[PDB]
């Protein structure tokens, strides 16, 4: 439920952009059967919006490429060798995401602190 | 002019030849041979500059697009399977050898220094070559939802068929030349986006073309279109219990490629899907018992680096790398196939599971370690073997150093004596054994590939002797004397089941200054001797940054016409000289890393051992007094 | 007030006025002592000749040969070929005269500290490197010495890479400064190079540096 | 029914759609994932 | 539980 | 149900409007270049698409290369979640680090 | 099981299509504000910030226009039948460890290692809400 919390969130504040950009654009009409230089911005936001989707797309591009680079060596070994030696895997894995997170903790902390710091200076 | 318009009737005879499948077919190969060069598969594209000139079309273009449309749209009206494999074949062929024929490194320099350095003569020709060639059109194609969704649809299928089909059977090669064209694609997204686009943009805005465009702008990547398939790496992993090494090799590298992307990984997991989807019906348990299978296939000793299996092997071993190294804090599916149970932000091992009796992944990748020589005789300190351990202890090094899957892996390997069996499978190393035949003493050894080797040893020996430290900290922090008397009795020199084994001490013969690896004998260099190794240079010399400044100084010398003709062997041999210099010093700086590496492991591992030792000091001062011997030389 | 009133007319032209011009300017400002004045002209006019600094991005590149940015250097050296010739008369008319009486400077040591200000001060370092260069071919040696500006250390570094006679200043420029250690590394360096220099030379080289 | 349901959002996380942005991400696993992770 | 994993040579 | 009637209002009023559009060219009867800008803004959609079809191929092709005898066994699972997991850690770590970086410009 | 059986089918469902339903409204909606500036825009005199605009789509459209670009995916896919069809082959081969993959992987740490990933969730979401509250509580110091 808690996830799907986000999902009304984001699908609230979607529908509330898309009411207001059918609304700036039939109060132009009705303007007219009875703004030109505010859909300019929005023409423009959605491009500059865009501009980035692009970027996207040609990082997940070089990380497919990146990726499959590495299918080709995971097959080239797997074609090369032709269960217990693997559960030492996740073990290694989780005693690790243990440390991670126990790195990140810190970070974390510093910044809420850093945070309370001017906070503080704030009022004080 | 068939005998009306050119513009029509040009498309009416490309729809008369799209209807059936024998003349497509034969068209399609006409095409794909016809763009082909004379000199055989660089510049001068394979197809005159002034095609369609006279008429206000797009040159070479039309053919693509109709081929595209085609292969979209029509491939559903063909019954018989075998005609639309051969169809989907002759189109990922064509589609390949377009791509195959696209020129990076000189379209990435053109665009680096033509225009900012060079003359803006030959920038026109470099327009026109990314203007004509048919690769941004292609590209431009794939970002297209029917492409992908006609892809994704030739490569699900049964896996019956697969099984009952011969090696030769056009299916599996369809798959692979789809898997291929992936890749190609994957790889060259970012030099498209970058220096096709915008220039395509700036032309078709100043001058004036008529084109209609075929890729979706949500899709920013390629990964946009393909992350809403779930199936695919449940075919791409089932698909690797076929035997066939292309194709598994192609499987390996395509799911590499998409474990270290980041869009992927951060639309999976923003719960997740990829874990609940490759445990719909045991897939992972299958795929680890295939993988378990494969690794423990043998290789043929002849066939060294050609035999499938250990390249089959090479492929995974580079797969679960790529897949540990990237986010490590986050469990991924590496976690899942070594047998551990993926939870969200938490791991956990199941009763009766496949890494709880032994029988996994890791476990098998445990006893194809423990169970492999590397001291020969016929050539001694093989290899491919050293770098198939090296790829081994890396993968346990970065399961361990991860938090999230260190203590129970600790636990399982203190649990079967792992430290044991890498002792005993240790070798002393000295100045008369050679590296596959070649002796070390020699000046080829820093040319040749023993170099890696060395280096691979080098770092295997390190990666020991941290984790032997670590498992005596650990012991020793646990107050538990049962393992302490195993311990020192390994380092002592013996074994009680008594089986000997060299001390520490013994390994310490890496440390030695008769090779002069820091010394270097210096050439003449009468000339060229003022070409430095400024714009060259983590110690990375590049060979481009020199032989770009020394071309361009032949060109000086020739144009002052001054002997050129005679001096010309000169600097050509200086420049073969320090190429040969260059890739030395390269190798002299990385075994020197290698060795402070080594040095630093071994001085923790002996702190470590020192200040956890309860035992006696009067029996160990023999142990002392050795130490002090090595180290003087050492110091000295 | 005439003086000072005539050098606000002329800066606001600056990017406008004639060669031509620009002399009779000069000359009259030197038979009125009115030194430091002129050269702040001729400085000025350069820079409004070429804002962009294109002298700059011609000399740094090194010796664009056949070049339409010529015409930025050729240009802005007729001011500065004026600064050399103000500073010619400056010497001339206090020619060997004494920097004070008991405890008062002189006038004329006033008009010659006020003129070496405004040519040590200013930021054209074209100008900067034109004016060493001129330097030299005076014998002004213990001058270029004395210049505590950073634009001296980029026109000595850039000439020792390819002058013996040069490096030899830059190591004679630190050595008065006592930046000892600077010197030494210049002078090891050099005798490990690839110069045409004589044996015998590189060992004074070596002998000073180790020194 | 907690693991479940963190295999079924990351199930239905990497598996499209039109949203305007988040595609579906590639899962790695294992080796890749421990170096990716010890890259962080 | 360790039926080859023991150091029995 | 809210969200699911504003996508009722705002969806007859978008067709209302279809008529003073049309009244409008009945209006002129008596450009390009957006039309460009949709479709070049409409596109990339396509792209994305077929990317994430390729990423699920891909997913597909790794999934079932490491493990084809039991798609529905709990392997995939811990490595899928553990991805998850990875990617919210990563996320983490990311946005902590820029908030970090955000403080110091009130350390003036 | 009454509140999964909404959740898990009768909301998820109406989530996706909603967001589906807005993707094509929003799409409408420009395609509509698309009109408005031109028809009534018609006036020829429509120019001003519309070169910035159209600067900007010619910059986007020439650099998604280009040979290289588009290319790269079209090679990719490929690159990627070619790993399809050789790990499809190479796994038909080696095809036959099924027994000991299913029972190799069933285990008992497993249900561990489960545990262990829900309370690393748990960490984790509380971390992220951590910062979450971090940043949001600093938007305010940015204002005073």
């Amino acid at each position: 439920l808690s996830s799907d919390i986000l999902a009304i969130d984001q699908l609230r504040e979607l529908v509330k952009q898309d009411a207001d950009n059918a609304r700036l654009s039939f109060k132009a009409i009705d303007n007219l059967k009875l703004s030109n230089a505010d859909l300019i911005s929005y023409f423009s936001k959605t491009a500059d919006e865009m501009e980035e989707m692009m970027k996207k797309f040609e990082k997940t591009i070089t990380e497919i490429e990146a990726h499959l680079t590495g299918v080709e060596a995971h097959a080239m070994a797997m074609q090369n060798v032709a269960v217990d030696e693997r559960v030492y895997e996740l073990a290694a894995v989780l005693r690790e995401f243990e440390e991670s997170i126990l790195k990140v903790a810190g970070v974390v902390g510093g910044v809420k602190e850093g945070v309370t710091e001017l906070q503080l200076r704030d009022f004080m | 002019n068939p005998f009306p318009g050119p513009q029509e009737c040009m498309e009416m005879m490309f729809r008369e030849f799209g209807t059936g499948f024998e003349q497509s077919n034969a068209f399609i190969q006409l095409l794909t041979t016809l763009l082909v060069p004379p000199e055989g598969l660089n510049d001068s594209v394979p197809f005159p500059e002034w095609l369609g000139s006279s008429i206000r079309t797009l040159g070479i273009e039309p053919y693509v697009d109709f081929v595209f449309d085609v292969f979209a749209n029509r491939t559903k009206d063909i019954s018989d399977p075998s005609q639309l494999r051969i169809l989907r074949l002759s189109c990922l062929d064509f589609v390949m050898v377009c791509l195959v024929t696209f020129n990076e490194d000189l379209i990435v320099l053109g665009h680096e220094s033509n225009i900012s350095i060079d003359d803006a003569m030959a920038a026109t020709n470099l327009a026109t070559y990314v203007r004509l060639h048919p690769f941004s059109r292609v590209m431009e194609w794939l970002f297209n939802e029917k492409v992908i969704t006609s892809l994704i649809n030739t490569i699900h299928q049964d896996p019956i068929s697969l099984g009952s089909a011969s090696p030769d059977s056009p299916l599996v090669v369809s798959i692979l030349r789809a898997i291929q064209v992936m890749i190609k694609a994957l790889e060259l997204q970012e030099t498209y986006l970058h220096l096709v686009r915008p220039e395509v943009l700036r032309y078709q805005g100043e001058a004036g073309v008529r084109r209609k465009p075929v890729a979706n702008a949500a899709y920013s990547a390629f990964e946009d279109g393909i992350l809403s398939h779930l199936s695919l790496v449940v075919d791409l992993g089932k698909y690797c219990n076929l035997g066939h090494a292309e194709l598994t090799l192609a499987c390996l590298k395509l799911l590499e490629k998409i474990s270290t992307s980041s869009r992927i990984l951060s639309a999976w997991s923003p719960r997740n899907k990829a874990i609940v989807q490759l445990e719909r019906n045991g897939e992972g348990e299958t795929i680890s018992a295939s993988l378990s299978a494969s690794i423990m296939a043998t290789l043929d000793p002849a066939l060294a680096a050609s035999g499938e299996n250990y390249r089959v092997k090479l492929a995974i071993l580079d797969f679960l790398y790529a897949c540990l190294r990237a986010t490590p804090d986050q469990p991924t599916i590496a976690h899942q196939l070594l047998g551990f149970h993926c939870e969200l932000s938490k791991l956990g091992i199941e009763p009766k599971g496949p890494f709880d009796m032994q029988k996994s992944l890791f476990h098998s990748l445990l006893n194809v370690l423990i169970t492999l020589t590397v001291s020969e005789e016929e050539q001694g300190m093989r290899g491919y073997l050293v770098t198939l351990k090296y790829r081994v202890l890396r993968i346990l090094q970065l399961l361990w150093k991860s938090p999230l899957s260190a203590s129970l892996v600790m636990d399982e390997l203190r649990a079967t004596n792992f430290l044991f069996h890498m002792l005993l499978r240790e070798v002393q190393i000295q100045p008369q054994l050679p590296w596959d035949g070649q002796l070390v003493t020699g000046c080829e050894f820093l040319l040749s590939d023993a170099s890696l080797a060395y280096i691979d040893y080098l770092a295997s020996r390190a990666a020991i002797f941290e984790y032997i430290g670590k498992e005596l900290c650990s012991v020793s922090q646990n107050r538990i004397p049962s393992i302490k008397r195993q311990i020192f009795d390994a380092l002592n020199g013996q074994i009680f089941v008594p089986l000997t084994i060299p001390s520490i001490f013994d390994f310490f013969d890496f440390i030695n200054t008769d090779y002069k690896w820091e010394e270097i004998p210096s050439p003449h260099f009468t000339y060229l001797k003022d070409l430095d190794l400024g714009p060259c240079i983590g110690v990375h010399y590049d060979i481009r940054k020199a032989q770009e400044i020394l071309a361009l100084k032949r060109k000086e010398y020739e144009h002052s016409q001054l002997a050129t003709p005679e001096f010309l062997e000169t600097v050509e041999l200086e420049e073969k000289v320090l190429i040969e210099w260059l890739t030395v010093r390269n190798r002299a700086n990385l075994l020197l890393t290698a060795r402070l590496n080594l040095l630093q492991a071994w001085a923790n591992l002996l702190l470590v051992m020192i200040e956890s030792n309860d035992f006696k000091s009067t029996p160990k001062m023999a142990f002392l007094l050795q130490a002090l011997q090595a180290i003087l030389p050492t110091l000295e | 007030a005439l003086l000072a009133e005539s050098l606000r007319l002329f800066e606001q032209v600056a990017g406008s006025l004639t060669p031509a011009n620009l002399t009779t300017a000069v000359e009259q400002y030197i038979s009125l002592k009115y030194y430091a004045g002129a050269i702040q002209l001729c400085l000025t006019v350069a820079q409004q000749k070429d804002r962009g600094n294109t002298a700059l991005s011609w000399v740094n590149d090194g010796k664009p040969a056949n070049d339409s940015r010529k015409k930025a250097f050729d240009e802005r050296k007729i001011c500065y070929n004026l600064i050399h010739q103000v500073l010619d008369k400056l010497e001339s008319d206090f020619a060997g005269e004494p920097e004070l009486v008991d405890g008062r400077p002189t006038l004329a040591a006033t008009k010659r500290m006020e003129a070496y200000n405004v040519v040590n001060d200013s930021s054209d370092e074209v100008f900067h490197f034109d004016l060493y260069e001129w330097y030299i071919e005076k014998g002004w040696t213990d001058r270029i010495l004395s210049i505590d500006s950073p634009h001296v250390i980029t026109y000595l570094q850039r000439l020792a890479e390819t002058d013996f006679r040069h490096a030899e200043l830059l190591c004679r420029f630190y050595t008065t400064r006592s930046r000892f250690f600077e010197a030494a590394q210049v002078q090891t360096n050099l005798a490990k190079s690839d110069l045409n220099i004589s044996l015998k030379d590189r060992i004074i080289l070596l002998s000073r540096a180790k020194g | 029914a907690l693991f479940d349901s963190l295999l079924a959002r990351n199930k239905k996380q990497a598996e499209g759609e039109t949203a305007l942005g988040e595609l579906p991400s590639l899962q790695l696993g294992l080796a890749d994932l421990r170096q990716r992770l010890r890259k962080l | 539980i360790l039926p080859m994993y023991k150091l029995s040579p | 149900s809210n969200v699911e009637s504003q996508q009722e209002e705002l969806t007859a009023w978008l067709d209302r409007y279809e008529r003073e559009l049309d009244e409008l060219y009945a209006k002129q009867m008596g450009e390009r270049t957006y039309k460009l800008a949709e479709k070049l803004t409409d596109q990339l959609d396509e792209m994305g698409k077929d990317l994430a079809k390729m990423i699920k191929e891909i997913n597909d092709m790794s999934n079932t290369l490491s493990k084809g005898s039991k798609p529905d066994d709990p392997l995939t699972q811990i490595v899928r979640v553990l991805n998850g997991h990875l990617a919210q850690l990563q996320w983490i770590d990311t946005n902590a680090a820029a908030l970090q970086a955000k403080v110091a410009a009130a350390q003036k | 099981d009454a509140i999964l059986s909404r959740h898990d089918l009768d909301h998820t469902v109406r989530a996706f299509n909603a967001r589906r339903r807005h993707a094509e409204l929003s799409r409408r909606c420009l395609h509509l504000a698309a009109r408005v500036q031109v028809l009534r825009n018609r006036g020829y005199a429509l120019s001003g910030d519309e070169d910035e605009l159209k600067q900007k789509l010619q910059q986007i459209d020439k650099t998604l226009n280009d040979p290289a670009q588009g290319s790269r995916l079209e090679e990719l896919w490929s690159r990627l039948i070619v790993l399809r069809g050789y790990a499809e082959d190479l796994k038909d081969q080696i095809n036959q460890a099924g027994i000991t993959e299913s029972d190799g992987l069933g285990e008992e740490i497993e249900a561990k290692a489960k545990k262990i990933l829900e309370d690393y969730d748990k960490q984790l979401q509380h971390l992220k809400k951590q910062v979450e509250e971090a940043k949001k509580d600093f938007e305010e110091w940015e204002k005073q």
